[PDB]
């Protein structure tokens, strides 16, 4: 139960210090029913070429880090064959298998909260005073694969408490216990299909709740890598490639 | 006894010959699976307005 292997497509992930697997809302990704669908054109289900593990950028965990987030359909729109299909097709649909990995040693300590927040809408500080109706820039609402850093993690940059973020599919990475978190997310939206460009079904939040710490001499560079794989990907409404 | 064109006559038919019938349609028509069709003779796309 502490060891596990995730194989999908032509990619395999290994781990010897896992903490089980979470299946968001107790549901596995699935394809769209014939009665839940509307688009009449036959969709493309590329399978193995898009349903595989993509490893996005690595972040560095510092004793003062606040946390980061990634919007999901988004992080992959410019990567591999998944990205190509997401650009050529109007409609997209899929679940995800998210595997956040971060290892240290038996002498390091700290705890990361890895959670999935559906429809993660970002807010602004409203000019500090709260009298200015400002809005988050495109660079912040859809940060891409590089993710974005939280400025006010306590309120998740959206006026909501992070202490309650656990009502969402989550898992923790407690260095003294495990070195990775695995969460499987089904397609969640009020529509059977939607644009992979304009809409971000959910956001991945990785936030340090218990600060990283260690004594001088132990390796100081502790990376946090994000690996994710689409599941049951379906695309429809073919046309030319659109970036945004 | 009676002239033939009068017997076989159809003047008087009060029933309106209808070429169409009203069918039940409580919902929008469904779409059925379709595959590629590469053939000659059949041209669904071509019409004559
Ligand atoms: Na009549």
């Amino acid at each position: 139960d502490r060891v596990a292997q995730l194989t999908i497509g032509n990619s395999t992930i290994t781990t010897q210090e896992a903490a089980n697997i979470i299946v968001g809302y107790g549901e596995w990704p699935s394809y769209c029913s014939d009665d839940d669908a509307t688009a009449v054109d036959k969709p493309t289900r590329p399978d193995v070429s898009v349903n595989r593990f993509y490893t996005l950028d690595t972040k560095l965990w510092e004793k003062s880090s606040k946390g980061w987030y990634w919007k999901f359909p988004d992080v992959l729109t410019e990567t591999g064959v998944f990205g190509q299909n997401a650009q050529f097709h109007y409609l997209y649909r899929s679940g995800f298998c998210i595997h956040v990995q971060c290892n240290a040693s038996k002498f390091h300590q700290g705890a990361l909260l890895v959670a999935i927040l559906p429809e993660y809408v970002i807010g602004t500080v409203a000019g500090g005073t709260g009298t200015e109706d400002s809005h988050p820039p495109y660079k912040q609402t859809q940060p891409g694969a590089d993710g974005f850093e939280l400025q006010h993690p306590y309120v998740l940059d959206a006026g909501i408490p992070i202490s309650q973020l656990t009502v969402c599919p989550h898992q923790w990475i407690n260095l003294r216990t495990n070195n990775c978190a695995t969460i499987i997310v089904p397609y969640m939206n009020t529509l059977p299909f939607d644009s992979a460009l304009n809409h971000c079904n959910f956001g991945l939040l990785v936030v340090p709740i218990s600060p990283l710490d260690f004594d001088q001499g132990a390796t100081p560079v502790i990376p946090i890598t994000i690996t994710l794989a689409p599941m049951c990907s379906e695309f429809a409404g073919l046309r030319q490639a659109v970036t945004q | 006894d009676r002239v033939a064109d009068v017997i076989e006559s159809s003047i008087g038919d009060s029933v309106s010959r209808a070429l169409t019938q009203a069918l039940p349609a409580p919902t929008g028509q469904n779409t059925q699976v379709s595959s590629h069709r590469l053939d000659t003779g059949e041209v669904p796309a071509l019409q004559a307005a």
